């Protein structure tokens, strides 16, 4: 079976950049390799067909070249719509095969997020626990530090994250921090803060409640 | 041209079989065209399962051969998968797929299906309103407590598309998935504006509409 | 009026006061008959048709191929086997390759090795059948100058005619279309909104993969291998890639083969012979020996000659004494007015009441000087006119 | 161990303790050298490729035309024009054609007629030139059994190269790459990911449209009428029509040509034949006449018969006291165990200290009846082998 490596398998790149894709077959498969864009949540979408033919409704910024053993993939001026995870596939031998894929995502301008806190719904209270949940919005780098401190208490191991997919238009990420606490533990203490460390903040964004206000 | 779209259950018992079928429409299902299944582990690449032409003709990969069987129904205009002896490994997104005619690589894809393999049952969310608290303000859903993936959430019936962002859903020691989805509005509307976000939750059939205020 | 420009022009002359005549009709070639007392008319095969023509064979001239599979045995081993070997989807090609240890063989020999591909066809050419019932020749006839003209169909089912030419009376046609063109030994190829007729021997042995008659669903392939070289057979694999696109090639081994057209369904076809024999009892000069015209002509042209050595003129009449006879002819002596050469345009006559009414009068001028005379007594043209032979 | 299952082998028998040996090496065959004293050797010429090939000529051989304009002219009114003639982007064709009254001019005799179509050239194939900077053959050495493998580069300008073998010591090449192949009268011809070398005049003979380098903006297409054939002039116009693809007419035109290969932007050949001269000065035996191995061998495998009547063994040994030198011999008669034939695996050596270490040896034997022994004493094997020559 034909393997098929691409490199890298990540990528960083401001726009405007020239962005070069390299796909390496194990055998000679010819010409008969395709390329292919999927953006997250999507289904990959075709770009090139037989090493170097360029598909209807793409952008010509887009090339292919190569044959043989050795393909690439060129996107010759990044555009913020490009972030995605680019493969190749052979169909010259079956089986068709694909390479791991290759991730392409966007350097900007920093930015820094906007903050916001949401306390526990009564609704959710009645059901026996209560869910804290920190947003981080809009911000670039990826990297962010959110430290919770109930009553000043610094928070550990009782909390999760999760992040969006870059943003294809401002290139931004968005993150949710979730403090997760029993009612009666949630009870039992008053002040509920959360504190955000970004390369785009001077200082330390703290938001904050108190129970039942 | 043509529209693809997959159907099955979102859950399987290991060594269960899974079972999913592509309905084709805009166009017929005998056109010279091969029809294949392809999937994608989460957080992984993309992995060619199989391929049948209208004349019922079938091709598998190797790697899961034995396991597979792909086949056609001209009758409702689709094709379907099935696929034997699963584990935690066929836990995947599973696409249906068209060949172009000069046997050219994928030219239509559909939207795809998340399917896992689990012991685990499916139980439907929960969903709590994030209330706006007193330039810009930011609410959203607490989509809670379900199995498996993944979960769909709109808002204002689809109209409010804008400043949304739903975050993947992160995995609980309870072993239940939790997700929220989030939107900045302005402030000002507030009070003169009704929002209410739109759960689904497929596996389990459940579909719930909340209103976030004030 | 036609004719005059027309490069294949024959000139027949009829027989006493006779009935019949015979003539050739090619394509995009006119006939002018002249008969003593007859109207001069012109005779035209306009158009040859073909309607309702049935696909025999196609033939694909252009494919392409993916998804290569290979099998391959050791030496006494028996033989390599591919599921898709039969199927009607690939091309295949069974062939032997040198095995050792070096590539997974026990012993030092030739190997079974069989590879498969898919195979899809993108263009074709499609080869149909014709047959008499559906062929239509397209006849033209105008009389020679002036419903004074008429189109008639003649068919290999019907080759008798009769036309009327208003207060012409009538001509009619008897043809041969057996001996136009033989189409029992001939094919209507297409390719590529291009179209040939072809010889059926020449068209069966064109080496390309092929299907009879166009079924629905999907059509199956014969000889695909016409299309596709296996190449470099090693231990496990073998190389397969297209040719080209024959098309050129076809185009090229039909340079001299007879060349049509299409018109929505039914073909045309330019490569028009036709016998026929022209019956013209029934045909008449406007009966009527009216009175010479009396008003002056003007030339509204001056006179030309055409490739045949004959002079067309044109003229404007002042009368309102129509319908009347003009009065044409050529003179070399203007004392005696004695008339020489001939009219192609027989008797013509000015049939409008109006004044300034135009005429074409086509003349057959003697060699060396002459002058074309047209008109009565003081008024009356003339036009000095010198014929070179050549 | 290569070269055993190569059809395309030769022997090369060395000369005394002498210093060089010469060689031919083709493409896909391999060369086994023995010299005594010496450990036997196998040359290989793997991959010959060629880098930054330079696009001399492109040749157009699928178009497309559409949006024809025509100008005619009346006799003794000129010569007929269009705008476009001149343009770059059409193809135009001049001709004569009848005219007369029927047709708008006022006298019989030939017209001017031009007509120009949009050109757009679909598919094209490219000739680029071969420098003997950018050649590179590939040369791969291994000693016969057992860093024992190496691979050098051979270039034009670089035509001697050593390489070293381990405990072999090393090995030294120097070749002919002008006797090689002669590519100043070649160019790499790449269409539709077909790759052939042809001659120069041959390809510049090649009567298609054609521009020189692939430059940005527009390529300018020369003789662009290659592609097109004008037909059927009538008076005002004239029909313009592609041929076909001229792909296949190509690659039918291409039947006897050299094959080459892409590999990324590097060609490969295959076409292979290089003179070499092969210094064996510093190369050596492992230079230990080792104590013989004391435990026993026992066959992995049952012997086999090479395509060149050699024989291939395989055993595996039951010793520790490696590294120690293999008794392997033939022998007809097996009381004085008289040694016949000989080994192409020249003094062969178990170099691992483990136990069930295994090793490959190719004997030479004699015609008739022999034993293949291996083994000292007691524990030795024997083997019975017929060698029929053909």
């Amino acid at each position: 079976d034909i393997v098929m490596t691409q490199s890298p398998s990540s990528l960083s790149a401001s726009v405007g950049d020239r962005v070069t894709i390299t796909c390496r077959a194990s055998q000679g498969i010819r010409n008969d390799l395709g390329w292919y864009q999927q953006k997250p949540g999507k289904a990959p979408k075709r770009l090139i067909y037989a090493a170097s033919s360029l598909q209807s409704g793409v952008p010509s910024r887009f090339s292919g070249s190569g044959s043989g053993t050795e393909f690439t993939l060129t996107i010759s001026s990044l555009q913020p719509e490009d972030f995605a995870t680019y493969y190749c596939l052979q169909h010259n031998s079956y089986p068709r095969t694909f390479g791991q894929g290759t991730k392409v995502e966007i350097k900007r301008t920093v930015a820094a997020p906007s903050v916001f806190i949401f306390p526990p719904s009564d609704e959710q209270l009645k059901s026996g626990t209560a869910s804290v949940v920190c947003l981080l919005n809009n911000f670039y780098p990826r990297e962010a530090k959110v430290q919770w401190k109930v009553d000043n208490a610094l928070q550990s191991g009782n909390s999760q994250e999760s992040v969006t997919e870059q943003d294809s238009k401002d290139s931004t990420y968005s993150l949710s921090s979730t403090l997760t606490l029993s009612k009666a533990d949630y009870e039992k203490h008053k002040v509920y803060a959360c504190e955000v460390t970004h390369q785009g903040l001077s200082s330390p964004v703290t938001k904050s409640f108190n129970r039942g206000e | 041209q043509v529209q693809l779209q997959e159907s099955g259950p979102g859950l399987v018992k290991p060594s269960g079989t899974l079972s999913l079928t592509c309905a084709v429409s805009g166009g017929s299902i005998s056109s010279s065209n091969w029809w294949s299944w392809v999937r994608q582990p989460p957080g992984k690449g993309l992995e060619w399962i199989g391929e049948i032409y209208h004349s019922g003709s079938t091709n598998y990969n190797p790697s899961l051969k034995s396991r597979v069987t792909i086949s056609v129904d001209k009758s409702k205009n689709q094709f379907s998968l099935k696929l034997s002896s699963v584990t935690a490994a066929d836990t995947a997104v599973y696409y249906c797929a068209r060949d172009r005619d000069d046997l050219s690589p994928f030219d239509y894809w559909g939207q795809g299906t998340l399917v896992t393999v689990s012991s685990a049952s499916t139980k439907g969310p929960s969903v709590f309103p994030l209330a706006p608290s007193s330039g810009t303000a930011a609410l959203g859903c607490l989509v809670k407590d379900y199995f498996p993936e993944p979960v769909t959430v709109s808002w204002n019936s689809g109209a409010l598309t804008s400043g949304v962002h739903t975050f993947p859903a992160v995995l609980q020691s309870s072993g239940l998935y939790s997700l929220s989805s989030v939107v900045t509005v302005p402030s000002s509307s507030l009070g003169t504006q009704t929002y209410i976000c739109n759960v689904n939750h497929k596996p389990s059939n459940t579909k719930v509409d909340k209103r976030v205020e004030p | 009026i036609r004719c005059i420009g027309v490069s294949n022009r024959d000139f027949v002359e009829g027989m006493s006061g006779g009935t019949w005549v015979d003539v050739v009709l090619e394509h995009g070639g006119c006939v002018t008959v002249m008969a003593q007392d007859k109207p001069t008319v012109d005779i035209e095969l306009v158009t040859t048709t073909v309607s309702n023509m049935a696909e025999v064979r196609s033939y694909c001239y252009e494919a392409s191929i993916s998804d290569m599979a290979s099998d391959s045995r050791c030496p006494t081993q028996g033989e390599a086997y591919l599921d898709k070997q039969s199927d009607t989807q690939y091309v295949c090609k069974r062939t032997l390759v040198d095995r050792g240890w070096g590539n997974g063989c026990g012993l030092f020999g030739k190997g079974s090795l069989v590879t498969c591909a898919k195979f899809a066809c993108s263009k074709k050419m499609t080869g149909k059948s014709i047959q008499p019932e559906n062929l239509e020749y397209r006849i033209m006839l105008s009389v020679h100058g002036s419903e004074n003209r008429a189109k008639v169909e003649i068919t290999p089912n019907s080759p008798r005619a009769e036309a009327t030419l208003g207060g012409f009376g009538s001509l009619g046609l008897d043809c041969e279309p057996r001996t136009g063109l033989d189409f029992s030994d001939l094919y209507y190829l297409t390719m590529n909104n291009k179209h040939w007729l072809v010889h059926k021997e020449w068209f069966h042995d064109i080496p390309l993969p092929w299907h009879a008659g166009a079924d629905t669903g999907t059509p199956h392939w014969n000889n695909k291998e016409a299309l596709v070289e296996f190449k470099d057979a090693h231990a496990k694999r073998q190389t397969v890639v297209v040719l080209g696109s024959q098309e050129g090639a076809v185009h090229t081994a039909l340079a001299g083969a007879l060349e049509a057209e299409m018109d929505g369904a039914k073909g045309r076809l330019s490569s028009g012979h036709l016998k026929c024999r022209l019956k013209m009892d029934k045909l008449r000069l406007k009966g009527v020996s009216y009175s010479l015209c009396t008003a002056a002509f003007t030339f509204t042209k001056i006179p030309a000659e055409t490739l045949h050595g004959t002079v067309t003129v044109e003229v404007q009449y002042a009368g309102t004494d129509g319908p009347c006879k003009v009065p044409a002819q050529m003179a070399v002596d203007m004392q005696t007015l004695t008339p020489v050469g001939r009219l192609i345009t027989a008797n013509p006559v000015i049939t409008e009441s109006t004044e300034n009414s135009k005429m074409m009068l086509e003349l057959d001028p003697p060699f060396g000087d002459s002058y074309i005379v047209i008109g009565v007594g003081e008024k009356k043209i003339t036009h000095h006119w010198h014929r070179s032979g050549s």
